[PDB]
């Protein structure tokens, strides 16, 4: 919903460069750690 | 062992994405009508020829795939038991 | 050890699961606020309704009393 | 180098989806509750239910 719907046209290519894929997992790694902390945190300002 | 090592990784994180796409063994095998206690619920589930099992994880995949289409289709025609029935619904599988 | 292309989809699985993830929590939190947005302004409402007869009750008892 | 980066960096992905998927706690993970209220105030809310949309 948020995100643009362009990332299909950069997952159906065949993976090529390491740097590139490294690059992007931390990204992902980093979106995943950053929502969680932030759902966290949500949920205590909820509960006090 | 490289061929070994796919193999372990294609099932495990099949059953993570599994788990991660809204996966519940009890109530599913009662819609099934199957019995739980002569079933291996988890990560190997498809130690044998399991046939019921990839019926309702199929079922469940393509109606969060496309819950209209499922009601179109498979609305009149759910053939989940017999041979035939598991013809049919191996052909729909191969159309699709 | 597995080749190159190999680990190429292994990181492509990983990054597959981690946007999954993320798309679901995103799903769960959006429904995660609207559930707690409507409650919390209710029990504001509430609280906002408690406290005008509160203060009613205040005002008339240091009414009569000065009377 | 880069090869021991990407081999540690996959080690370390690997361990934590094994120990995310690992427990079955999830369910309040994947249901995010909105219940730490007591039992004498739901019917407040049930009171005007309807009077907020």
């Amino acid at each position: 919903k948020n995100s643009s719907h362009h990332f299909v046209e950069t997952f159906n290519i065949k993976p090529q460069d390491l740097h590139k894929c490294i690059a992007r997992c931390h990204f992902a790694r980093s979106r995943f750690l950053q929502i969680l902390q932030r759902q966290d945190c949500v949920t205590q300002k909820y509960q006090e | 062992m490289s061929s070994a090592s796919v193999t372990a990784f294609e099932k495990e994180h099949l059953w993570m994405y599994l788990q991660a796409l809204g996966f519940e063994p009890g109530p599913a095998t009662i819609a099934c009508g199957k019995i739980v206690s002569h079933t291996h619920l988890g990560v190997n589930m498809f130690d044998k020829l399991n046939r019921d099992a990839f019926h309702i994880i199929s079922y469940f995949l393509f109606q969060v795939l496309d819950q209209s289409l499922t009601k179109e289709v498979f609305k009149f025609c759910w053939p989940p038991f017999d041979q035939k029935s598991d013809t049919e619904f191996r052909k729909h599988c191969c159309e699709w | 050890s597995p080749d190159l292309s190999e680990a190429m989809e292994m990181m492509e699985s990983q990054t597959l699961l981690l946007t999954l993830l993320s798309v679901k929590m995103e799903n769960n939190l959006a429904e995660f606020e609207r559930r707690a947005e409507k409650n919390l302004l209710i029990m504001c409402k509430e609280k906002e309704k408690l406290q005008k007869k509160a203060h009613e009750l205040k005002r008339r008892l240091l009414l009569s009393q000065r009377k | 180098s880069l090869m021991e980066h990407f081999e540690d960096t996959r080690e370390k992905n690997e361990a934590l989806l094994g120990e995310l998927f690992s427990s079955p706690h999830l369910q309040m993970l994947l249901n995010p509750e909105c219940d730490p209220w007591p039992l004498d105030m739901q019917p407040l809310l049930n009171k005007q239910s309807d009077d907020w949309q």
